[PDB]
């Protein structure tokens, strides 16, 4: 009864449309893979790495259903470890995405900042980055159910989670906060590296990449922007005040339109990805 | 009087069509009718040889059936020990643009050639235990597309001039010229009593020389582009040759002309070497998609196919002993079949 | 053409240090692994000590392991053997010798002059045994100088890993057949390999002047390489 | 294990070579590969003379921490599509072009001009199959020469449809969009086009910095931003 | 007069091709047949020799 007796004390007392929009997202994610799989050109760590992304994003796709669909009326039926669990798989999931874009975001910075002329399978660096992505993801996960949690202490408890600690909300979002700013910050070195050498030359891609980076953040930022200004409210509001923090399921789905963007982002833009998708 | 010559010459040429077609009773398609078909031929890699960086143009495997001999882009040739893949020796060569490679009969020696005009012939054993460029051959005026030993002293050379070359490689000189093509020769082949040699060229003609004489025994014409490979028949008596046309032709030296031809609808691109089995049933050919067909000789069915190669697959050898088959391609690693 | 020069023998006290160097020339250094073998006043060879092709891997004889240390400076060209704790045992002659291993390769084929060190005052490995010491034998016949093994020389490979070398007078061994089957190079043809499993023989026909010396027995399957006792060859 | 103490021997020489072949193409990876491309007496020698001062004739050359190979094909008196397969995958393609050759009638012999010569060589190398990718650096070489051929030789004689007046700026631009059309393959390739003459010393300049633009634009596309 | 001295090289080639012996085409299909069938035990390509006998397996 430790599930009811937090809801009771934090005040929590259309699906379709959404378990709709994840199966097209996870439709898009199966071709994305499959044109990663069948192209034999695509078999180099950059590829691999937006197929990490179609994976990681893929799952956030299953996991919000699975979210969807086993919340409502019945996740008084779950039991606290179950409840954790669901929590867990959604967090991990988000985080994985995150941290896909991020992996992605030091590969392309890495390769901007080299010149090179056959950049090569360096699988080691491409291990590295996306084992540490998918380990952090599963740890932040799994912090709840390790100890971190809202058990016996409903003082300090989170809102829209009713048994998430609300430091560890806290940590959550300043995790997510220096991931968007290490985001932001490579992307704009990334522009920066490329319109310095490309002016210091005399004789387009400056624009080009201008208009690709500002889609990319731009949609990042506002399809981001509800949840974590949710997360940064629901610390700052106390239980049965912010009434806000109960329609908290819009903002996840703008996450989640977030990460089915991701395919339609990264295959418009590379022109290579149209070619290969429209055979 | 050019044009008096040039009519003599149009009724020498009706006249060999005339007796071609005299000499043809039968096709090779009617008496290689009743025989058992070949069955279909599976091989499966048993070795990739890696290490080459660039893409590879040519390999010869050598009497040993054991050791073999790759020439890739990257300037770099490598004796590779097919049985355990170590590399035996990596000799830097001095031109990266390396067309055709072959391997001594006694082991002794491996040659090179390609656009640089220039065949290089490397002394395996040396005293010193490196690899040392024994000789230099200069003279062609054009890419050494083929390139085999008769023996540790002479060399066959074929070249883009239009014209093949017998080398004293002691001398260094050409000791006979073999002229009478009018289009780039992209590969010889030499006969097993190392007597006659087929060369083919861009003219789409096949050409049997004689070594020792110097002169053009006979021509052989039915492919319409460029022949790229050609291979003697283990008897000698026989040959195919490859072209661009997406067909293999099988000629016979004593019928005077085409046996067989080797085909296939949904085949449109070029090939780029043949091979032919010990017993000389199984034509081995690599095509430009990527693959590599096995034909049979007889029934000129197909048997098999090799497809394991991401590239054009530049090259083909199949051991003396017939035991294994040896493909390169553009990928940069060889494969051998079993 | 190809040389080795050893330096660095002389009068040692017990217990001493000592530094042994071969300088090479006339061959691609780098690319040779290097031996050291040592030989006492009577008796014969046995092996010390090794380094590959750059220092990739490096042995030593259970009489000399941790004593001496063999190195290589292939830019220089030199092979050095800093041997301390010397035992009045190791008084000998010292030859440092190139080998190539490849398929078809022929290992020990140059052997040193050697150096002189004179020190002032087991099991599990195979035994090379050449019983007899000696034969009386008159030039232009054809004599076989037999050989034996505790443990079968032939691999799964097919390769039967056995060496002859011949040392004549007052000189260096000299490498005649190996791997029991092949020839080296500049050896006349008169001598041949032969044999099977442990028991091996080396013939030799037409036996001329120059065929005089002690005709030594060598493995090399397991490397504690092991030479035979030696069978000298004297005119009548 | 079971290889045997000359076998491990083999095995450790193998593995040396392998780590010396790696070394000699990481060498070779970070170098710039050039095909050098031109009619006859079209300015191929000046240009690597150019290259000098700051069967295959091979240049090697250094300028900003980039080594350049430039493979200057040249008499290679044979099929070019037997051997041009072999030149896919250079960082760039070096064609030059003697402007005063508009009115050069002899071609190799044919008697039809030497600029329509030319302009069919550079469409039949620009539209290759294998160079579908690979960027031309035009070079207009001669222009000195032009300068003064423009004045008393209008370029009607090479292009009969030319509208415009007989000045060095007009004629030249004219020529170097009438050799930039032949360009099929718009979206995959760019065309660098410099106007050198005998005597300038900005030659290197623009090949480096036209590399440089090469090498962006191949990390854009393995990034995929392009 | 060089074309008359290679339309006389080309002539002479022709007519000393033009006066080879040749057999029918099928004695010559019948040789190769037989060869083929006679060496047919000892080609490995087409009965796949067995594991315990080709050096790499
Ligand atoms: C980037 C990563 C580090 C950050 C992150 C942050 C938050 C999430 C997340 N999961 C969720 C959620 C919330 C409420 C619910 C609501 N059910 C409880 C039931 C109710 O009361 O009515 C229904 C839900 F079903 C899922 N909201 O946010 C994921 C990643």
């Amino acid at each position: 009864d430790i599930i009811v007796r937090h809801y009771n004390y934090t005040g929590k007392l259309t699906s379709v449309v959404f378990i709709l929009i994840c199966c097209f997202i996870i439709l898009e994610n199966i071709f994305v893979l499959l044109t990663i799989w069948k192209t034999k050109k695509f078999h180099r760590p950059m590829y691999y790495f937006i197929g990490n992304l179609a994976l990681s994003d893929l799952l956030a796709g299953v996991a919000y259903t699975a979210n969807l669909l086993l919340s409502g009326a019945t996740t008084y039926k779950l039991t606290p470890a179950q409840w954790f669990l669901r929590e867990g798989s959604m967090f991990v999931a988000l985080s994985a995405s995150v941290f896909s874009l991020l992996a992605i975001a030091i590969e392309r910075y890495i390769t901007m900042l080299k010149m090179k002329l056959h950049n090569g399978s360096n699988n080691f660096r491409l291990f590295l980055l996306i084992s540490a992505c998918w380990v952090i993801s599963l740890i932040l996960g799994g912090l709840p159910i390790m100890g971190w949690n809202c058990i016996s202490a409903l003082s300090s408890c989170s809102t829209v989670l009713p048994l998430y600690h609300k430091h560890y909300i806290l940590f959550c979002t300043t995790v997510f906060t220096l991931l968007l700013l290490s985001i932001v910050i490579l992307y704009c070195r990334i522009y920066s590296l490329v319109r310095t050498r490309s002016r210091r030359l005399t004789f387009e891609k400056s624009l080009a990449l201008l208009k690709t980076v500002i889609i990319v953040l731009s949609v990042f930022i506002a399809c981001w922007a509800p949840l974590f200004i949710l997360l940064l409210l629901d610390v700052g509001c106390k239980v049965k005040t912010c009434d806000i923090l109960f329609r908290a399921e819009y903002f996840l789905v703008l996450a989640v339109l977030n990460s089915g963007t991701n395919p339609i982002i990264y295959t418009l833009t590379n022109k290579e990805m149209r070619r290969a998708f429209i055979r | 009087e050019l044009d008096q010559l040039r009519q003599e010459a149009e009724q020498l040429k009706n006249q060999i069509r005339d007796a071609r077609k005299a000499c043809a009773d039968a096709t090779l398609s009617q008496i290689t009718n009743n025989i058992d078909p070949v069955g279909r031929i599976q091989m499966r890699t048993r070795r990739t040889l890696r290490g080459h960086l660039a893409k590879i143009y040519a390999m010869h495997w050598g009497t040993d059936s054991r050791l073999l001999v790759s020439a890739s882009q990257d300037g770099k040739l490598i004796i590779w020990d097919s049985y355990t893949t170590n590399k035996v020796h990596a000799i830097p060569l001095r031109s990266s643009w390396v067309m055709t490679c072959a391997y001594a009969p006694s082991g002794n020696y491996v040659a090179c050639g390609g656009l640089d005009n220039i065949c290089s012939i490397y002394n395996l054993k040396t005293r010193e235990g490196n690899v040392r460029v024994s000789r230099e051959l200069a003279g062609h005026t054009g890419y050494l597309s083929c390139c085999r030993f008769l023996d540790d002293n002479q060399i066959v050379t074929s070249s883009g001039d239009t014209t093949c070359a017998l080398w004293d490689i002691e001398t260094g000189q050409q000791t006979t010229t073999f002229t009478g093509h009018t289009g780039d020769v992209m590969s010889l082949s030499l006969a097993p009593d190392t007597r006659l040699f087929v060369s083919g060229a861009c003219d789409a003609s096949a050409k049997l020389w004689d070594v020792r004489e110097g002169m053009c025994r006979q021509t052989f014409t039915g492919h319409e582009s460029d022949i790229n490979a050609i291979c003697f028949f283990p008897n000698g008596n026989a040959f195919a040759t490859g072209s661009d046309d997406a067909t293999c032709r099988l000629f016979d030296l004593r019928a005077d002309q085409e046996l067989m031809t080797y085909s296939h609808d949904n085949i449109i691109c070029g090939i780029t070497s043949v091979s032919f089995s010990k017993s000389g049933r199984l034509l081995l050919a690599g095509y430009d998609d990527f693959n590599c067909n096995v034909w049979d000789a007889l029934k000129a069915d197909r048997a098999g196919v090799l497809a394991g190669h991401d590239n054009r697959v530049s090259c083909l050898g199949v051991t003396d002993d017939g035991m294994a088959v040896a493909t390169g391609s553009w990928d940069s690693f060889l494969k051998i079949w079993n | 053409d190809v040389q080795l020069v050893e330096s660095g023998g002389g009068l040692v006290q017990p217990g001493g240090s000592r530094k042994l160097s071969c300088s090479a020339s006339g061959f691609a250094f780098s690319s040779f692994g290097m031996h050291w073998v040592r030989q006492a006043p009577e008796k014969g060879l046995e092996w010390v000590a090794y380094i590959s092709s750059g220092s990739g891997t490096i042995y030593y004889a259970d009489t000399v392991k941790g004593r001496f240390t063999i190195s290589r400076d292939d830019p220089k060209n030199t092979l050095f053997l800093q041997m301390t704790s010397l035992r009045s045992e190791d008084t000998a002659m010292y030859y440092c010798v190139r080998s190539i291993y490849y398929y078809g390769s022929s290992p020990f084929d140059f052997w040193g002059q050697g150096t002189t060190l004179t020190v002032s005052s087991g099991g599990s490995d195979i035994v090379m045994t050449q019983a007899t010491s000696s034969v009386p034998v008159t030039p232009g016949e054809s004599v076989s100088i037999s050989c034996r093994s505790s443990k079968s020389l032939l691999h799964s490979n097919g390769n039967t890993y056995l060496y002859w070398f011949l040392q004549r007078p007052g000189q260096s061994p000299q490498l005649l057949i190996y791997r029991m089957s092949n020839l080296a190079s500049g050896v006349p043809d008169r001598f041949s390999g032969s044999g099977s499993g442990t028991a091996f023989t080396l013939t030799i026909s037409r036996l001329e002047a120059e065929d005089v010396g002690v005709y030594y027995c060598m493995q090399h399957l397991e490397y504690p390489l092991t030479f035979g006792a030696g069978t000298k060859l004297e005119l009548k | 294990c079971t290889l045997s103490a000359e076998d491990k021997a083999a095995v450790e020489r193998s593995k040396m070579i392998d780590r010396n072949l790696r070394e000699d193409g990481e060498k070779a990876a970070r170098e710039v590969k050039l095909l050098l491309l031109g009619a006859g007496e079209s300015g191929k020698s000046t240009i690597v003379k150019q290259m000098k001062i700051i069967g295959i004739v091979e240049t090697h050359f250094t300028f900003k921490d980039l080594h350049f190979k430039m493979f200057d094909v040249g008499g290679q008196r044979s099929e070019r599509k037997k051997w041009i397969h072999c030149f896919e995958g250079v960082t760039a393609i070096i064609f030059c072009v003697a402007l005063s050759d508009y009115d050069l009638v002899l071609a190799e012999d044919e008697e039809m001009n030497r600029m329509h010569e030319s302009m069919k060589l550079f469409d039949s190398i620009c539209n290759n199959k294998w160079f579908t990718d690979t960027s031309i650096i035009l070079f207009l070489n001669k222009k000195d020469l032009f300068e003064e051929k423009i004045k008393k030789s209008p370029l009607t004689i090479c292009y009969p449809e030319y509208a415009g007046s007989n000045t060095y700026e007009e004629a030249a631009a004219y020529i170097q969009c009438q050799f930039e059309d032949l360009n099929k393959r718009k979206d995959t390739k760019e065309i660098y086009t410099h106007f050198t003459c005998a005597t300038d010393t900005k030659n290197v300049q623009f090949v480096f910095d036209a590399v440089t633009d090469v090498i962006i634009k191949n990390n854009l596309k393995d990034c995929g931003l392009f | 007069t060089a074309s008359i001295a290679q339309a006389r090289k080309l002539v002479e080639q022709l007519k000393m091709e033009a006066n080879i012996d040749r057999i029918k085409v099928s004695k010559a299909a019948a040789d190769l047949m037989a060869y083929c069938e006679a060496h047919a035990k000892e080609d490995p390509l087409l009965t796949p020799v067995p594991a315990s006998e080709n050096p790499f397996r």
